[PDB]
């Protein structure tokens, strides 16, 4: 059983793939019932999988161009307002950005010197704590947040620009 | 600035 994005979830502006392995960002708010589990004002969406033990991975197909951060989040992160995206709000990710690929660290991000990425591979590791990311051509290791997840975890995905993309790859 | 609400 292969992940997909929960629409539950999804900030209304963003639009998934019938399949539900894609999301883009779109030019208009879905009229969608307001949930308590649903980003209202970040452009974010869970997996419908999340997860409290053991080892797991996944891949994601990444556009080429900037708007895209991904990774995982606690599951009590915060989906009402505006929020900071930072490790603070339970949020640990990667992000394309001017170009540059970040490890999304606070409160300053850190640049990744990786070239360009096409699919990433997420591994993450509940029993050690820790989430990693490495590119999928030559596995080469992209980062490493070393975390004590206190609680469920689940994929997270966030597309705030128009012209890139998020896909799960299974 | 662009990436605000990510």
């Amino acid at each position: 059983v292969e992940l997909t994005l929960d629409p539950d979830t999804a900030n209304p502006r963003l639009i998934l793939s019938l399949d539900l392995k894609g999301v883009r960002l779109g030019e208009r708010a879905q009229d969608l019932p307001n949930h308590p589990c649903r980003f209202d004002t970040n452009t974010r969406v869970l997996a419908s999988c999340g997860f409290s033990s053991g080892r797991h991975h996944w891949e994601v197909e990444v556009g080429s161009k900037d708007g895209w951060a991904f990774g995982v989040a606690r599951e009590s992160v915060r989906r009402k307002g505006l929020t900071p995206f930072t490790p603070e709000e339970g949020v640990w990710a990667l992000q394309l950005n001017g170009g540059q690929y970040w490890a999304v660290t606070s409160p300053e991000r850190s640049p990744l010197s990786c070239g360009h990425l096409s699919r990433v591979r997420v591994a993450l590791d509940l029993e050690v704590g820790a989430v990693s990311f490495y590119a999928v051509e030559d596995m080469r290791h992209l980062y490493t947040f070393r975390v004590n997840f206190q609680e469920r975890v689940f994929p997270l995905f966030s597309v705030c620009s128009t012209g890139t993309y998020l896909r799960i790859w299974p | 600035p662009h990436t605000v609400l990510q």
